[PDB]
Formats: C-alpha cells, sequence, structure tokens
C-alpha cells in the first residue's frame, strides 16, 4: 500500500535499521540453529527493504532523499536520541549496493555452492530483490513527471542493468548448483526473484537461458532413455533402479520448478516482439520446452515426480502463473492440476512462436502428421512422411482464408519465402505436430471412468465390508 | 394507407459554442444578438432544395440525429418545438413554415446578412435580413434549458458566424440592449464551432464512436450559496470578525503592493490606485462595510458544517510570531505590514479541502449580491454596463482566480489556527448529481443483426481514448438498447474502468485501461468461451481462470458490442483491414482467431441506441401493464381499459405513464367561414367528435392528464405538469407594428384532473369515477373538454391539417388506471369516423384492430449511417468571423409513415 513514506519515520526507521543491521551481521554465525531460522529473516529483511523509504545501501545520496531522520531532524536533534551523526556509521555492516553485486558476479563466476554462500541466498539476494525494483521506480529511468523529476536528485542510482546483472548472477547460481541432491532455497530464490524479470533485457535468453535449458532437457533426455532401458530388462533388479531414475526425475522436476517461473515472465514480457520480429534463439526455446513436455507426457514417472514435489513443497503455482495479477492488486484438483504445471503452462506460452514458424498454408501437413503421430510414428518417420507427401500443401487461390494470412505471413520482416526448405517444413511441421498431438492428449486425458473409486458398492453396503 | 419512399438530402446542424439562459437569480445577461453571411449557395445541388436555416435551438431537446426524423427528413432549426428559424422567406418551428414578410423577399442567397436577437425577458426571438426588419416574431417559448445559435444546412453552403469584437465583425449594429454573443464565452472554455449531439467523429486512424455529451444547465449559472439566514455569532467570534477584515484587507495590500501599486486618493483601474492601501484603520468604511459581512459569512459558515469553534488558546492570542517585511522594502503607507507566521502550522488536506469549499461558498455569496445589485457576466470586462468575467459561480470559475481565491481563505484559516481556535471538519457527506437522465447517460453500439455468428472463432478491437465508462463484448440480437449491458443475461462485457466482467451482474475482472489501450474481445464458439486481452496481454479473473466465461450457449448468436457513457470516445475496430489490428498478432492469429470482417467488402453496418422517446404498443406480456379491449355493451361503449399488474407489491414499478392512441383525426385542409336520440341529418353533417377517459375510483386524478397529443411529443418526464408542455407563439405584423395573426403552437393539448376534483381539506379518496370527455371540430379546429357532463373552461385552438392522437399521462396510484372510452355524446360523431374514411357517417361507435394503446418508449435502436456530411468548420480571421462550408451531397432513400409523420 505504499505507506512506508509515511509509516516509518524517525524512529520506526531506526528500530528497522537495527533489525535490518542485526539479521545482516547475523551471517558471519554459523550454527544449526541459524540453518533452521535464516529463511524467515531473509524473508523479513527482504520486506523491510521493500518497505524502507530510505536507500540504506545507498548512503551517499541520502541527503536528496526527504523521508529520512536526518533531513527531519535537526543536527541538534539525533544527539539526545543515540545517532552516529552518519547514515554511514548507522551501521557499516552492510556493503554497498556495488560491492554486494560484485560478490555476487564473483560467486557466481567461481561456481560457489550452498555450503560457501548460504546467507547470500537465503538472506541478501532475497533483499535485493525486494530493494532494486522499488527504487528503480523512484530513480533514474523512471517514467519522470516534469516538476517532481526537474528539482530534486534521485537519491538512488538503480537502472536495468543492476537488475538484469543480479538475474544473469541468479541464474548463473542455480545452474552451478543443478545437480545437487537436496536444494530447498531454489523455490525460495524463484519466489523472489520473479520481480526483477520484467526489466530484463533480450540479450538475457541467449546468454542464460538457452544453456540452461538445453542442459535440463539433456538430463531429461538421459532419464527418459534409462527408464527405456530398465523397462526393456524386466526383474526385481529393473524394480531396483526404478529409485534411481525417480530421483533424478524428482531433482529434474526441482530445477524446472527453480528455473520455469523466471522464463514466463521473460517470456510474457518478449512474446509480442518475438512475434513480431521472428527470433532463431525463441524457436530453439520453443523446441526445448516441446522435448521437454514431450518427455513429461510420455514418462509416468515424471509426472508423478512433478505432483510429489509440487505438493511436498506446498507449491501453490497460482503465483507464479499470476503474479501480474498479484501486481495488479484488484479440494486436491484445484491444489494441483496439470493445466497449473509449469511444464505445459510454459508450453502453451512459447507454442505460438512454434505456429509462427509454420506457415499457414502447411496445416494441412501438420494434422497428417499430427494422425501420424497418433498411429505412433516415429519423429524420422514422420519426416519422411512430410518430405514424399510435401506435394499435398496448401493452395491459397483454393481458399481465401490463406490469401489474407499469408500477407501477414510476408508482412513478417524477417520472413522471406527463398528462406523456406523442403527440411525447414518438414522439421517445423512435425515439432508442432508432436506438440500438439501431446497438448491434446493432455488436455482430454480421458481419464474419466479409468480407476474409479467413487466406492458405489462400499458406499452402499459399508456395513458389510466392515 | 401505403409506406412512402422518396429520396431525402442529409442535414446537418453547427453551433458555436454559446450557450445563454433565463434563471432566477441567474448571473446571465438576458439580450443576445448574432449575425450569420451567406458567402455561397447552390439552390440545387440534388433533386430536394438545398436547406440553409439560422436560428436559436435549446440545449434540452435539440437533437437532430442524421437521417430520418419527423416528416420527410431533413431535421434542422425549426423542425422541433425546441428550435426557431429562419430561411430567407418563412419563419420555422414545430415542423411548419409560416411565410413572413421582409423587404426584398427571397431566400437565403449569397452576400445575406440574417441578423437574430434574442430577448429572455419576453421572451421574443427577432431576425433582420440585410439590415431590415423581418415582420415576425417567435415568442412566450419554453425556459427550460440553454439558447445557443445554430445554422442548419445541407450539402451546397457556405456561410460564417459573426459574433462580435474578434471573433467576428457586426455589419449592422446591433439594436441597444442587446450584448454581442461573443461576450458569453466561457473563462474555462475558447469559442469553437461544434455538431449537436454527434454519436460519431473522424480520427486519426478511423471513426471515433462518442457518448453522450456533459451539458450545461440554466440552473448552474444560480449560485445557490449555503444557508445562514439564522446568523449567531459566539461572542469571542464577534470580536475577532473585525480583526480577521484588518487582516485580510492587510493581504490585499500586500497583493497590491507586490503587483506595484501604490498609495491611491482615488480608486481606478488603470492606474494602478486603490485607497484601500494605506493603515488597517485607515482603510476607507465602504470597504469595510463590504467585507465585515463577508468574514461574518465565513464564521457563520464554519458553523453551519457543524465545525465547533472556540477559545482553545488564550496564550496564542497573548503572544504571537510577528511577521517582519524586510527593512530593505518599502511602501506607499510607511508602515510594515506583519501578519501571523505561521510556518510551524500544519493545515491538513481535510481543512485544504474545507478551505476549498468556503472559498467556493464566499465566490457564490459575492456573486448572488452583485447580481441582486445588478451585475451580469461578460467575457469583457465592463464596469459602466456593470458586467464582469467573474459573475459567474465557483465551479466555472478559471483556474487563476480559483487558485487565488483559495489561498486567500487558507490563509486566513491558517490565522485562525495561529489564533489557536480548534477546527474540527465535518464527516465526508456523499450527494448524488443526478446531472443527465438513465438513458442520456449510456449509449450502445452494436453491429447489425445479418452479421450473427453462431460459429468460428472471432476477433475484434476496442480502443479506449478516454479512461471512463466504456464496456465492450458480445451481445445477443434481443439486446435491449435500455438496459446497461452486462446487468441481463444478453450480453457478455468487459468494463475497464473499473475490471469487472459483466453477465447478469458484475463481477471483478482484469485491470483498468489508460487512455489509448486496446482491448481484444474474442469469441470461441466451439469451445464455447469468450476471452479478453488488453494490449496484447490476456486479462485474468482473481484467480487462474485465463476465460471471461464460459459454458456460453451460442443459441440464436452473438454480435459484437460496445457501450460509452458520457465524455467516453471509442474505436472500433471489426478487422475489415487486417493491417489496421495492432495486437491480433500477437494474441489470436495463431489461436486460430479471425478478424469479424476479414472478408467483408463494406465495413460493418452498425445500429445505435437513440434516446428519442417514441410511442410503441404496449408488450402483451408486459410484466407491470395489461390493456384490456372491452367490447361495447348497450349501456356501455367500446373500451380499452389499463392494469396494473404488479400494484401493491415488492418489485412494482411506479413511474408516469404516457399513452397514446395508435391512429389520430385530422382536421380540415380548410376551416369554415366565420329523450337522447340523435338527430339523423345533425349526426350526418356534423364535424365533431368525440371520445373519453375514465379514471377508476382509487386513481388519483391529480395524478392524471387527459387530451391530445401531436406526433412530435417525445417528452419522458417522471416530473411531468403542464407547465412542462413546449408551447411558442408566431406573431405576424405589418411593417409597424399592427400585429395582424398570432398562432399558438404546442405539441400536447391536454387537462389536468386536478382542475375537476373539487377542493377536500380531507377525503380525496372517492368512491365515484371520473369521466373527462374530450371533443374535437375538425372543421373549425376547436377542441373542447368536459368533467363529468359539465362544460370545462380549458379549450384549443389548432390549425387545419393537423393531426391529434388521443392521450394520457397517468402516474398509477390503483390496480385499475385508466379506461379509453371511444363512445359517442348525442349529436356527435365517435373516434372511428373521423379515423376511418368507411366510418364517416357510422354514428356506431366501433375499436377496430388496428386501435391499440402505444406507450412512451425512452430508447430506440436505429441504423447509423453509412456515409456522413464532411463540414469543414474554421476562423477565416477576426473579421471575417467563423466558417462553415459543406460542398458534397448525400441522399437517402426515406420510409414514410403517413399516420406518424415520420420517416
Amino acid at each position: 500500500h505504499q505507506f512506508g513514506d509515511d509509516v516509518i519515520l524517525d524512529d520506526v526507521q531506526v528500530s528497522c535499521y537495527r533489525t535490518l543491521c542485526s539479521i545482516y551481521s547475523l551471517g558471519t554465525t554459523k550454527n544449526t540453529y541459524v540453518e533452521k531460522l535464516r529463511p524467515a529473516l531473509g524473508e523479513c529483511l527482504a520486506r523491510l527493504a521493500a518497505a524502507m523509504p530510505v536507500a540504506f545501501l545507498e548512503p551517499q545520496l541520502n541527503e536528496y532523499n526527504a523521508c529520512s531522520v536526518y533531513t527531519t531532524k535537526s543536527p541538534r536533534e539525533r544527539a539526545i536520541l543515540g545517532l552516529p551523526n552518519s547514515v554511514e556509521e548507522m551501521c557499516p555492516d552492510i556493503p554497498v549496493l556495488d560491492r554486494l553485486m560484485a560478490d555476487i558476479g564473483g560467486l557466481a563466476e567461481s561456481g560457489a555452492r550452498y555450503t560457501e554462500m548460504p546467507h547470500v541466498i537465503e538472506i541478501t539476494l532475497p533483499m535485493l530483490c525486494s530493494y532494486l525494483p522499488r527504487w528503480w521506480e523512484r530513480g533514474p529511468e523512471a517514467p519522470p513527471p516534469a516538476l517532481p523529476a526537474g528539482a530534486p536528485p534521485p537519491c538512488t542510482a538503480v537502472t536495468s542493468d543492476h537488475l538484469n546483472s543480479l538475474l544473469g548472477n541468479i541464474l548463473r547460481i542455480i545452474v552451478n548448483n543443478l545437480g545437487i541432491d537436496e536444494a530447498t532455497w531454489m523455490k525460495r530464490l524463484a519466489v523472489f526473484a520473479q520481480p526483477i524479470v520484467s526489466r530484463a533485457r533480450p540479450e538475457l535468453l541467449h546468454s542464460h537461458f538457452i544453456p540452461t535449458i538445453g542442459r535440463l532437457r539433456k538430463r531429461a533426455g538421459k532419464v527418459v532413455a534409462e527408464e527405456e532401458q530398465l523397462r526393456l530388462e524386466a526383474k526385481a533388479e529393473a524394480e531396483e533402479g526404478e529409485l534411481l531414475v525417480r530421483d533424478e526425475f524428482s531433482v529434474l522436476c526441482r530445477d524446472l520448478y527453480a528455473l520455469y517461473p523466471l522464463l514466463i515472465r521473460y517470456v510474457d514480457n518478449n512474446r509480442a516482439h518475438w512475434l513480431t520480429e521472428p527470433n532463431a534463439n525463441a524457436e530453439e526455446l520453443f523446441r526445448m520446452v516441446g522435448e521437454i513436455f514431450i518427455y513429461w507426457s510420455k514418462s509416468h514417472n515424471f509426472k508423478r515426480e512433478e505432483q510429489n514435489f509440487v505438493v511436498q513443497n506446498e507449491i501453490n503455482n497460482m503465483s507464479f502463473l499470476t503474479a501480474d495479477s498479484k501486481s495488479k492488486m484488484a479440494r486436491r484438483g484445484d491444489r494441483y492440476s496439470v493445466q497449473t504445471s509449469l511444464i505445459v503452462a510454459t508450453l502453451k506460452k512459447m507454442l505460438p512462436i512454434g505456429l509462427n514458424m509454420c506457415a499457414p498454408t502447411d496445416q494441412d501437413l501438420i494434422m497428417l502428421a499430427k494422425t501420424r503421430y497418433a498411429l505412433k510414428d516415429t519423429d524420422e518417420e514422420v519426416r519422411e512422411f512430410l518430405q514424399n507427401n510435401l506435394h499435398l500443401q496448401g493452395k491459397v487461390e483454393g481458399s481465401p482464408s490463406l490469401r489474407w494470412q499469408m500477407a501477414l505471413y510476408r508482412g513478417l520482416p524477417g520472413r522471406e519465402e527463398d528462406a523456406d526448405d523442403p527440411e525447414k517444413i518438414v522439421r517445423r511441421v512435425q515439432e508442432v505436430s508432436a506438440v500438439l498431438y501431446h497438448l491434446e492428449q493432455t488436455e482430454h486425458p480421458y481419464k474419466s471412468k479409468k480407476a474409479v473409486w467413487h466406492k458405489l458398492l462400499s458406499k452402499q453396503r459399508r456395513r458389510a465390508v466392515v | 394507407l401505403l409506406l412512402q419512399t422518396n429520396l431525402i438530402n442529409y442535414v446537418t446542424s453547427i453551433r458555436p459554442n454559446i450557450f445563454v439562459g433565463r434563471a432566477e437569480g441567474s448571473t446571465q445577461y438576458g439580450k443576445w444578438y448574432f449575425e450569420v453571411m451567406v458567402d455561397e449557395v447552390v439552390p440545387f445541388l440534388t433533386a430536394q432544395a438545398t436547406h440553409l436555416r439560422v436560428g436559436w435551438a435549446l440545449t434540452e431537446g435539440y437533437s437532430p440525429y442524421p437521417g430520418g426524423g419527423e416528416g420527410w427528413g431533413g431535421n434542422g432549426v425549426g423542425d422541433d418545438l425546441y428550435s426557431y428559424g429562419f430561411d430567407g422567406l418563412h419563419l420555422w418551428t414545430g415542423h411548419v413554415a409560416r411565410p413572413v414578410t421582409s423587404p426584398g423577399q427571397h431566400l437565403l442567397a449569397p452576400e445575406d446578412v440574417v441578423s437574430c436577437c434574442l430577448d429572455l425577458s419576453v421572451p421574443s426571438i427577432s431576425f433582420r435580413i440585410n439590415g431590415c426588419p423581418v415582420q415576425g416574431v417567435f415568442e412566450a417559448f419554453n425556459l427550460d434549458g440553454l439558447f445557443f445559435p445554430v445554422v442548419s444546412f445541407s450539402a451546397g453552403v457556405k456561410v460564417r458566424f459573426l459574433l462580435g469584437g474578434r471573433h467576428g465583425e457586426f455589419k449592422f449594429l446591433p439594436p441597444p440592449g442587446y450584448a454581442p454573443c461573443h461576450e458569453a464565452v466561457l473563462p474555462r472554455e475558447r469559442l469553437r464551432l461544434e455538431p449537436i449531439k454527434e454519436y460519431r467523429r473522424e480520427g486519426p486512424r478511423g471513426p471515433h464512436l462518442v457518448g453522450p455529451s456533459r451539458c450545461l444547465s440554466h440552473t448552474d449559472f444560480v449560485p445557490c450559496p449555503v444557508d445562514t439566514v439564522q446568523i449567531v455569532l459566539p461572542p469571542h467570534l464577534e470580536r475577532i470578525r473585525e480583526k480577521l477584515a484588518e487582516n485580510i484587507h492587510e493581504l490585499w495590500a500586500l497583493t497590491r503592493i507586490e503587483q506595484g501599486w501604490t498609495y491611491g486618493p482615488v480608486r481606478d483601474d488603470n492606474k494602478r490606485l486603490h485607497p484601500c492601501l494605506v493603515n488597517f484603520h485607515s482603510l476607507p468604511e465602504p470597504e469595510r462595510n463590504y467585507n465585515l459581512q463577508m468574514s461574518g459569512e465565513t464564521l457563520k459558515t464554519l458553523l453551519a458544517l457543524g465545525c465547533h469553534v472556540g477559545m482553545a488558546d488564550e496564550k496564542a492570542e497573548d503572544n504571537l510570531k510577528k511577521t517582519k517585511l524586510p527593512k530593505t522594502y518599502m511602501m506607499s503607507n510607511g508602515y510594515k505590514p506583519a501578519p501571523l507566521d505561521l510556518s510551524h502550522v500544519r493545515l491538513t488536506p481535510a481543512q485544504t479541502t474545507l478551505v476549498d469549499r468556503l472559498a467556493e461558498n464566499g465566490h457564490n455569496v459575492w456573486a448572488r449580491d452583485r447580481v441582486a445589485q445588478g451585475w451580469s457576466y461578460s467575457a469583457v470586462q465592463d464596469i459602466p454596463a456593470r458586467r464582469n468575467p467573474r459573475l459567474v459561480p465557483y465551479r466555472l470559475l478559471d483556474e487563476a482566480t480559483k487558485r487565488s481565491n483559495r489561498d486567500s481563505l487558507c490563509q486566513a484559516v491558517r490565522t485562525l489556527l495561529g489564533y489557536g481556535y480548534n477546527i474540527e471538519p465535518p464527516d465526508q457527506e456523499p450527494s448524488q448529481v443526478e446531472n443527465q437522465s438513465r438513458w442520456d447517460r449510456v449509449r450502445i453500439f452494436r453491429a447489425e443483426k445479418s452479421y450473427t455468428v453462431q460459429s468460428g472463432r472471432w476477433y475484434f478491437e476496442f480502443e479506449a481514448v478516454t479512461t471512463g465508462e466504456m464496456r465492450v463484448g458480445w451481445a445477443r440480437p434481443e439486446l435491449r438498447p435500455d438496459v446497461e449491458l452486462g446487468a441481463d443475461e444478453l450480453a457478455y462485457v468487459f468494463n475497464g474502468h473499473r475490471g469487472q466482467r459483466w453477465h447478469l451482474g458484475s463481477e471483478p475482472f482484469g485491470r483498468p485501461w489508460q487512455s489509448g489501450d486496446v482491448v481484444g474481445c474474442m469469441i470461441d464458439l466451439t469451445e464455447n468461451t469468450i476471452i479478453f486481452t488488453l494490449n496484447g496481454e490476456v486479462l485474468m479473473s482473481d484467480s487462474g481462470s485465463e476465460t471471461a466465461f464460459r459454458e456460453i450457449e451460442i443459441g440464436d448468436g452473438f454480435l459484437p458490442v460496445c457501450s460509452l457513457g458520457p465524455g467516453q470516445v471509442g474505436h472500433l475496430n471489426l478487422g475489415q483491414d487486417v493491417s489496421s489490428l495492432r495486437f491480433f498478432a500477437i494474441c489470436g492469429l495463431q489461436e486460430g482467431f479471425e478478424p469479424f470482417a476479414i472478408n467483408m467488402q463494406r465495413p460493418v453496418t452498425t445500429w445505435f441506441s437513440k434516446s428519442l422517446p417514441q410511442f410503441e404498443p404496449v408488450p402483451p406480456e408486459h410484466p407491470h401493464y395489461e390493456v384490456a379491449r372491452m367490447d361495447g355493451t348497450v349501456d356501455t361503449p367500446p373500451c380499452l381499459r389499463l392494469a396494473h399488474r404488479t400494484w401493491g407489491s415488492q418489485n412494482s414499478l411506479v413511474e408516469m405513464l404516457f399513452l397514446r392512441l395508435s391512429l389520430p383525426v385530422q382536421f380540415h385542409q380548410h376551416f369554415r367561414c366565420t329523450d337522447n336520440r340523435d338527430d339523423p341529418e345533425i349526426i350526418l353533417n356534423t364535424t365533431t367528435y368525440y371520445y373519453s377517459v375514465r379514471v377508476f375510483a382509487g386513481q388519483e386524478p391529480s395524478c392524471v392528464w387527459v387530451g391530445w397529443v401531436t406526433p412530435d411529443y417525445h417528452q419522458h418526464d417522471m416530473n411531468f405538469d403542464l407547465s412542462k408542455v413546449r408551447a411558442v407563439t408566431v406573431t405576424m405584423g405589418d411593417e409597424q407594428g399592427n400585429v395582424h395573426s398570432s398562432l399558438k403552437c404546442s405539441n400536447c393539448y391536454m387537462v389536468w384532473g386536478g382542475d375537476f376534483v373539487s377542493p377536500g381539506q380531507q377525503g380525496r379518496i372517492s368512491h365515484t369515477d371520473l369521466v373527462i370527455g374530450c371533443l374535437v371540430d375538425l372543421a373549425t379546429g376547436l377542441m373542447t373538454f368536459t368533467a363529468n357532463g359539465k362544460e370545462s373552461n380549458t379549450f384549443f385552438q389548432v390549425e387545419p391539417n393537423t393531426k391529434l392522437f388521443p392521450a394520457v399521462f397517468v402516474l398509477p396510484t390503483h390496480q385499475n388506471v385508466i379506461q379509453f372510452e371511444l363512445g359517442k355524446q348525442k349529436n356527435i360523431m365517435p373516434l372511428s369516423a373521423a379515423m376511418f374514411l368507411s366510418e364517416r357517417k357510422n354514428p356506431a361507435p366501433q375499436c377496430p384492430p388496428r386501435l391499440e394503446v402505444q406507450m412512451l418508449m425512452p430508447v430506440s435502436w436505429s441504423r447509423m449511417p453509412n456515409h456522413f456530411l464532411q463540414v469543414e468548420t474554421r476562423r477565416a480571421g477576426e473579421r471575417l468571423g467563423w466558417a462553415v462550408q459543406c460542398q458534397d451531397p448525400l441522399t437517402m432513400m426515406a420510409l414514410h409513415i403517413p399516420e406518424e409523420n415520420r420517416c
């Protein structure tokens, strides 16, 4: 409710300063108690950073800030109540913003692990994620009203560059800590980091996202290949190793729920630009998400491992989908459903990129490939089927719809008819066909009356089973 | 009997933003003058003669909508009882042309100059042609609203408004006491030429649909300060008012001195002299007598508001911060002012709002007092004429003066808080303005029913130029114009202003737009869903639902629809040109949705809700009103009875009901020069016809009006009384007075039941039933009324060829309300004979099926013209005035109902 500048003024300011500085000083201590209590302290500190009216990380520019005790109170005041006479002297243990970002970048490039940087992940990063956004609005690069902008200098110096660097480094960290068996900090880091993704620059995709999703997709492929081999060999020894591939599935799901909530927002901000000006990087990301969704649809273990992760960690996924509405401020089936699943949600979000890949005339070929996938032909098989059945490709003169669709297709800047080549058509068509097929299979599972547990006999006769 | 067809030209009306009227306590002047100079006129650019009329029109009621209307269309000045015009040869009012005599009498031609004069006291409207008198006048007309200059024209015209001063140079001197109309431009606005009640305009990308326009009222100019007549002041406030007067005079002195004024033995505007500056006591008794009452009014208002003022701290009075004007500074007094220094004093926003309201009241009190003296408003200041650019209530006041008064009074409050008197702000008290009617507020635009889609995926866009009340979505072909979108099941819409989704009620959904935003409305009839997007972003409910509505039933189908409130502007793109769709590619194209008009050669035809009341048959299934056709007996004649179905029940609808009979009686073209058995020769040679209305016991006659209405009655007034009836008098005399004719025109001829109710101190309810009879002679144009067989004093005279419908206006107070009795008195024929040629000579009363009760409905659907007249408005120069030009013709085929005289 933006109450901070009116509530946290002089003595509340001092109390919040003390709380902030104590929680930060707690980082050096190492104890089992600290390990358990650090998350709550980090959340409290993040909310405090979001509420505070002053920029404790940027003290040098305090004089411009008006909601500060140093400005509101005379120097003769702040003597009766113990003050150091300097915002810097308030509590130096907190470093400046630049120093913290340099540290975080060093940790990320080094490959530091949660054991070496537990304080950062659980306290500092949330605090920055709540600090930077607030000060971006009140600092330069913000939408300036004429008079308010022209007169007082902005106290904060935060720009979108800070947020982009922080987001890259946070990723950058997750990828260093991907394989680990136990990572509970990932889900909290994601929820704290989501807000700063709106300012994310386009280059972040190629720089960070593509390798991450590629590594996860490769791991998923290895896991499903294992599962296939374990199937192939059918024993009690096959039941053994099922738990191993299970654990691989669970860690994969954990990493996915860590990374995706950020990607969804980055996608949401850049769908318009990706659809207006075609982007090969976006198309590659689409291929990746489609492959992951195909693996999800094919493997039963992966789906239920995902369900288990969500229910056990009490992930809502409501927040990930609707943080746009949240910033707006305006039973088990709901508690978790496939439509909630981040995998399918991301796939649906990026599918229009896939359709933009495809020419409207290719739609018929897409339908044929989608029926072949229902026949359970392989990817190469549908590829060659499209290759030899290319003649079927649609003809615009027959139907007016294709005419106005071609109009826009050519209207796309980067698209030219020379770029289109039979390999391109077959590859894109079968990709989108597989995606669409598995999408309909997910949407209409036909789960109805399969494994009924309405227990009508025992409900009508409960006494007799007892 | 058969519908008639003819080709008619489109007509358009243009006015300056000049609005003048008469009201008690009004700050406005009464007499006004303007001129129109014709430059080019094409007599016949089409088969129909060119239309050019100049005159005055009333803000409330003059709604000439493009296309069809009264008579054969071409509605302009003088085609209704709200407008008064002159074409060069005739005076126009009530869609009737009455010849008027002028030297060199001719139809408006190039180089002609028409001088129009309005006196609101008489009231009277007069004209001069090329400086020559026009021997006719409009008078005795309604003053319910504000009058503005207006010109109605067809294609083939160039004209110039001359309003006075810089905005136009008069060619003929205005008559004494008649102010130029340029003096009426309000401080906040600037003079301009605008259309009247437009629902459509052009804009960069395309047409913009426009909602209703907020308009002023004659009462708004009347200042209405809070009542203070019971002026009681606590003693501590009686002493301090004079000190407040001294200090405000002191602050006035500061304003003058920093403005550069100097000590003045005599006050004068240009000289920069003010006798007030000199000292707090030396300041003259006239100014004290002026401003002491003002301080008293301020204190009494503080009391009225409920604020409690008392001596909170004697120390504040005893000791106070002594402000010191810089010793360097110098003034003509020689005596440095000392207002209370109050940098250590904080006034809260509540007190700021109270300051605003008190400044409003102070300005309004000044205005009422100065008006009582006799001053008036004028954009140009004239003291001898007693005209000021500030005799206008605070709301219309300019921001500069608003700020000046606000600051002065805020410092007054600051001085009071320095005195330390406590300030208790009153609790906020909400109120409802009720500026416009329910129907006059909202305008609905929908696609034509023929474009109904029962299948597929469809997309369209609605750009909001404003951030106010607008709703956009999909509607069923039976959407009622009167109902607000989404209140019923007929529409599924989105209202961004509050972020709501409407269908059978309001639910939160989506976020408000900002100016320039585009809402994409999508309908999928395969999946039976409706989707809304904002700037390419799919709006979501307060949940994970990506769809506003689900489980829709296709049924008859769906149509694109929008509604605009007052002051609202939208742009509806249905996709005829896909390239113009900004957000289709981002959302919808890949999803498979198609533009609504993707492959249509012509733009989608639209219909709009028109708030022009028209008479329609009572639906048989109307929940609240029933009409029973009674067959005639030996003792009783044929009858039509009205019954309230929901009387004495919760959900009962009790509102004034306007009813007529479907068929009129027409007066002859030429009027003649000048034991209860009908005598055959009398009853066959008579030209008199009769009907009656029975008000049943329990229905208050005071809530009943009985008589006739012309086919131009369009007034749906909940608070109806006979004074609201439109009226005008056209008076024609020779060159020098000697009025040779005076004709009274009105749409409504009625008598009030109160006039026949005997005065009773008690026992107003009567077991008896009141039988009001109405008689009309179709050869003398005479209309008479009877109460219960006793002749009423009321009588009307109407011109030949007049069409009159039997009408009853009633406020129901009983289950059984009224009974049309289509019977006869002795030697008087029934209405059937007049209505039907076959029965001209049939004395037998009868009620054929065509005769039916019609009820006034406020709103009706109307087709939007595909093309609109292109009018060029400009300011030619200071001398030349403002210029209006229309050169390109437009024609429409008109279907004319003879009995209703509408097209």
